[PDB]
């Protein structure tokens, strides 16, 4: 049957036709890839075919050539390059002649151009592509459709294909796009097509950026292109201009005044959404990159080196003309306020908030007259921004000089929490919530505490949108109280503080609000539960009965969870169940760490059974059980050496936890659990060591596991020997071979991800050696005869840190444990290691910089290393 | 794309809070490790 009719059916409204066409096209592509693609290219190249069929053919080839998942795309690229050259060149002839034959504003074949070149460019089997496109744009006889179709394909080329493969051919492409970017072009669609393609190729235009004359030529276009009457060209040129600022800030100085800053202020005055948004977005990036450069400036200032890059303080010299317009457009809110869509009203706040952080203390006088004047406006519009802008400028200025403004406005804030305007009450909740986090002392004042605290309690009973914003205020208020409680009340744990009077009232209210049916709205339940976690975590000694009651209540909440595992009928129900189970287990961690040892005995059996059944309740959904076993560890951390009552009923679950090999997080937590087990059970873990150790060594051999879990797996080997003592000799030979092999692996220094990955890897290697040395050392007596088993390896272990000392990447964590290990090695042998260390002077310079290291534990291990080194030298 | 994670308190999701909690726990695990170790070594 004719394939032209097939292209029509894939767009016709019929379900049976869609699957039949998809099956036939997929089968034919696999059956005969070269011939069928040639047939497809022949049909689309014909201008006489219907445009609908040509669009369908374009997307079908686009779907076959490219996809969303990179791995699927990558293997398709390999499949395409295996096709013979004549068939590959045959479609190239039709594709390069198909453009300009379609009246559609977008070009169907442009997507096809991108897909084929995804594999052609890396293999360089189509070298005449780029020169061909340049001639098409430069040709004055070209039609409008052919001009834009080529530009549309160009944008796709630089957006899908990897930037490295297009580094060399940047000069020719930029010459073509500028030719079609001239303001003399009559058609507006050519301008926007050139603008879209230009922004997609800014990542490899640096070869053209170095030429100042060319750089002035390129910016000469966009400055003139911004003044285009078409609104789409206005935003697109600005959007391209935004990305130009983001990359080449080091050289935009000479034109910001005469050319750039004039447009941005004008573009920000637009009554249209996008035009003002992009202008707001533009100056937000200026402050953003200013901050990162300020970070670089701060980094270079402390080191004493000159800053490799230097800013010019654009934000400070523009806020005079930025604040009044930004504040004016901050009042463009609507009655039907929604958080789903990004709008210039909310865009105004974030840019204003970013500006305050960037300019620090030079925004206070420019905003205070506006807020102080419109805070009494009869209409909620001006009162909304009078309080919203107050909170948006709270960060960046120093608290002491901002105290006089916040203290006098606080009596107004509580009254503003009562006006019938819904948005103002929602807005006020954030401001009081923000003021608690950033200003602890001001948020707690007895002249205003009692009215403020009462308003907060009444507030959460209102609509969820204001209940969510006030919950975080409650949690921060407790933390602010705690920061003020440890100073006044006791030194290690508070006994009774200010919030304790209303503590028992508010905690049960938080229990009440978690029961509200609208807990899903504005993540109310997760907001309250997290607030509940913090308020229980931060309590006073007189609140023990209060935390005792909710501990029983949350146990009853666990009982509710027990008998609802059969209520799953929808996926979203399980998702909330997954969220609910994680919150309660997380809440268990807070309460179990804030209870009495005696009180833990009664709850031990019920929780252990509950945790056991909840582990097996979730046969699937591995995410929730990640929180389960770490919650189990928290019980062990507090229960003590009385957890042996459940060890025999925990080994199959502990064993199967390490038997996953699929998710790295569970086994990453599992190796913590066994580390937590041996750290508390002490010498009673001997009968359980054989089962885990055999399985644990299997994880080392398999390399299909994630790279991140490997250092943690090696981390647990050292500590288990510290508990048992000198009973680990039956596995000592096996681990050293794996430790030998793991230490052999090395990688180059080109990508910072793997460069810092080996740092923590060798960090885990060091601490593993410390544990076995300390484990065989015993408790207080001299070196056991078991030390001779690792005696031949001490040269290799010192050799491994010899390479680390010779490296220059380094990490404060790495240099710490190495110093500690040296003391352990000095205790192990002493005089024997004296000859070994003298042959390696790089460890001497590695320990001297330990004094330089600012971390205190580095200092303690540094002095530990050098004190024993002197004793070895003074031994004889 | 969209930087909506800076509008008041809309950048506080269930997944976001998960990573904040675990990094605290591991530091406590780290802190408990050295504190137990340091007290046995020397003051």
């Amino acid at each position: 049957m004719e394939l032209i009719t097939i292209l029509e059916k894939t767009v016709s409204p019929d379900r049976l036709e869609l699957e039949a066409a998809q099956k036939f096209l997929e089968r034919a592509a696999v059956e005969n890839l070269p011939t069928f693609l040639v047939e497809l290219s022949r049909v689309l190249a014909n201008p006489g075919n219907s445009q609908v069929a040509r669009v369908a053919a374009g997307l079908q080839i686009k779907n076959s050539l490219t996809s969303k998942d990179p791995d699927i795309k990558a293997q398709y690229q390999q499949r395409w390059l295996a096709i013979d050259a004549n068939a590959r060149r045959e479609v190239k002839n039709y594709v390069l002649h198909t453009l300009g034959t379609e009246t559609y504003r977008p070009s169907s074949a442009s997507q096809c151009v991108a897909g084929i070149a995804c594999a052609e460019i890396p293999v360089n089997q189509w070298p005449e592509l780029i020169p061909q496109l340049v001639a098409n744009v430069t040709n004055p006889n070209s039609t409008e459709h052919m001009k834009e179709s080529t530009l549309e394909a160009i944008g796709y080329i630089c957006q899908d294909i990897d930037p490295e493969q297009l580094q060399d051919k940047s000069n020719e492409i930029l010459t073509a796009i500028i030719q079609g970017m001239r303001k003399e072009e009559p058609s507006n669609n050519v301008k926007l097509a050139a603008t879209n393609a230009l922004l997609n190729s800014l990542e490899f235009t640096k070869a053209n950026f170095d030429k100042e004359s060319e750089r002035h030529f390129i910016m000469q276009v966009v400055c003139e292109a911004t003044q285009c009457p078409d609104t789409r060209v206005r935003v697109a040129a600005l959007q391209n201009l935004v990305k130009i600022m983001s990359l080449y800030y080091q050289y935009m100085e000479t034109y910001m005044g005469p050319a750039l800053f004039a447009i941005t202020i004008e573009a920000m005055k637009s009554d249209i959404d996008e035009v003002a948004l992009q202008g707001i977005e533009f100056w937000s990036n200026v402050c953003d990159e200013e901050m990162d450069l300020a970070i670089e400036a701060s980094e270079a200032a402390e080191q004493g080196r000159p800053p490799e890059h230097t800013s010019k303080f654009y934000a400070k010299g523009a806020l005079q003309y930025l604040v009044p317009i930004l504040t004016q457009t901050l009042t463009k809110q609507d009655e039907n306020d929604d958080d789903d869509d990004w709008n210039p009203c909310k865009a105004a706040g974030v840019c204003l908030m970013l500006l305050a952080t960037c300019c620090e203390d030079d925004i206070v006088p420019h905003v205070l007259p506006f807020i102080k004047e419109h805070i009494k406006n009869p209409d909620w519009r001006y009162r909304d921004a009078a309080v919203m802008a107050f909170g948006c400028i709270l960060e960046g200025p120093e608290p002491s000089q901002l105290k006089p403004l916040v203290i006098q406005a606080m009596p107004t804030l509580i009254e503003l929490m009562k006006d019938p305007s819904v948005v103002v009450r929602d807005t006020a909740a954030w401001t009081v919530g923000r003021i608690c986090e950033l200003l602890p002392e001001a948020a707690i004042n007895d002249v205003y505490l009692a009215p403020l605290l009462q308003c907060l309690i009444e507030g959460l009973s209102a609509e969820p949108r204001v209940a969510s914003n006030v919950c975080w205020a409650f949690s921060s208020l407790a933390e602010a109280a705690y920061e003020a409680a440890d100073v006044a009340d006791d030194q290690e744990e508070p006994a009774t503080y200010c919030l304790s009077s209303s503590f028992e009232l508010i905690v049960q209210k938080l229990l009440e609000t978690t029961d509200r049916p609208d807990g899903h709205q504005n993540n109310l339940r997760s907001s309250a539960y997290e607030s509940l976690m913090e308020i229980v975590k931060n309590s006073a000694k007189d609140c023990y009965p209060a935390v005792q009651k909710t501990t029983l209540v949350i146990m009853e909440r666990l009982q509710q969870v027990l008998q609802m595992e059969s209520h799953i009928q929808s996926t979203s129900d399980r998702i909330q169940f997954n969220d609910l189970q994680s919150l309660l287990c997380a809440t268990l961690q807070n309460v179990l760490r804030k209870v009495q040892h005696q009180d833990a005995l009664q709850i031990s059996d019920v929780v252990m059974a509950s945790l056991l059944r909840m582990f097996q309740s979730t046969a699937g959904s591995g995410g929730v059980q990640e929180d389960a076993l770490m919650a189990v560890s928290t019980l062990v951390e507090v229960l003590g050496g009385e957890f042996l009552k459940y060890m025999e009923a925990f080994k199959p679950f502990l064993g199967i936890g390490l038997k996953n090999y699929a998710e790295y997080q569970v086994c990453l937590a599992a190796v913590g659990l066994v580390g937590d087990l041996c750290r508390a059970l002490q010498s009673n873990i001997i009968p359980f060591c054989d089962e885990v150790m055999q399985l644990l060594l299997e994880n080392l051999g398999n390399e299909n596991v994630h790279r991140s879990v490997k250092p943690q797996i090696l981390s647990v080997f050292g500590d288990i020997a510290l508990a048992i003592g000198g009973e680990f000799k039956k596995y000592l030979e096996v681990v050293l071979n794996t430790l030998q092999q793991a230490s052999q692996a090395q990688v180059d220094k080109s990508d910072y991800d793997m460069v810092d990955y080996l740092n923590e890897l060798r960090e885990s290697c060091l601490e593993a050696y410390t544990g076995i040395v300390q484990g065989l050392k015993g408790d207080q007596e001299n070196v056991h005869p078991d030390v001779m088993l690792v005696q031949p390896r001490v040269e290799f272990i010192l050799s491994f840190i010899d390479h680390i000392a010779g490296d220059e990447d380094h990490t404060d964590g790495v240099v710490a444990c190495a110093a500690g290990l040296i003391g352990d090695l000095c205790t192990a042998f002493g005089k024997d290691v004296l000859k070994l260390v003298e042959a390696r002077p790089m460890i001497h310079e590695l320990l001297t910089e330990g004094r330089r290291s600012k971390t205190n534990k580095a200092k303690t291990l540094a002095r530990w290393a050098t004190k024993e080194l002197r004793k070895l030298k003074n031994q004889a | 794309a969209a930087r909506l994670h800076r509008f008041k308190n809309k950048g506080k999701d269930s997944t976001e809070m998960r990573r904040r909690r675990i990094e605290v726990n591991v530091e406590l695990r780290k802190a408990k490790k050295d504190d137990q170790m340091l007290k046995r070594r020397n003051v």
